[PDB]
């Protein structure tokens, strides 16, 4: 009484409603420190003339 | 050297015939490595 | 998970008997183990459950005060000490694992479990 476990399982069944269906989530956070920037984009090239 | 967050390593290999001290003469060191570490460095040591 | 029961057999009323149930596989730190029983011609009936972390126990009314459930984490085994055996206690007892982390231990009395052992016969004379 008044002493509960903080976690609970999710019910993911194939027949479950989309609201209750499992979703994989990735959250990407970008950081600019007082350090070199080491994650850059592809920076595409062109042909040479 | 450790500048602007980049760790730069230059080096040069030369043949020599002297057993006491540094040979007198002249040769330039071409860069080998540039490490983007951003790590504060103030001390170091050698490993043999 | 794989569940393997042991310890069933014939005992006289008033005696005591210890069942064993070794748990292997994904033995969750925040799971629970329960013992249930099914008598011939009767529906499966919840007996007792224990949470793996902490070892707090919950008992069905039919067994409260007589039976004790315990588990050895190091050995990944749960035990049922069946004291004060009665005629009605005669049944096949199955040990099951609750992968569902339920906050309220009593909910494990009614939760449908995931995996079941093979059963061990207990007969009370
Ligand atoms: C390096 O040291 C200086 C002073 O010693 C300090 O201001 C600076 O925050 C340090 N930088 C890192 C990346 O630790």
């Amino acid at each position: 009484f008044n002493c509960y476990f903080p976690l609970q399982s999710y019910g993911f069944q194939p027949t479950n409603g989309v609201g209750y269906q499992p979703y994989r989530v990735v959250v990407l956070s970008f950081e600019l420190l007082h350090a070199p920037a080491t994650v850059c984009g592809p920076k595409k090239s062109t042909n040479l003339v | 050297k450790n500048i602007d967050g980049y760790f730069k390593i230059y080096s040069k290999h030369t043949p020599i015939n002297l057993v006491r001290d540094l040979p007198q003469g002249f040769s330039a060191l071409e860069p080998l490595v540039d490490l983007p570490i951003g790590i504060n460095i103030t001390r170091f040591q050698t490993l043999l | 998970v794989q569940l393997v029961e042991s310890g069933g057999g014939l005992m006289q009323a008033g005696g005591s008997l210890r069942l064993s149930c070794a748990v292997s596989g994904r033995t969750f730190s925040t799971a629970a183990m329960g013992w249930f029983r099914q008598a011939p011609g009767k529906e499966r009936e919840f007996v007792a459950a224990i949470r793996w972390s902490g070892g707090s126990a919950y008992y069905a009314d039919s067994v409260k005060g007589r039976f004790t459930i315990s588990r050895d984490k190091a050995k990944n085994t749960v035990y049922l000490q069946m004291n004060s055996l009665k005629y009605e206690d005669t049944a096949v007892y199955y040990c099951a694992s609750y992968q569902a982390t339920r906050s309220l231990l009593s909910d494990y009395a009614t939760w449908p479990y995931d995996y079941w052992g093979q059963g061990t016969q207990v007969t009370v004379s």
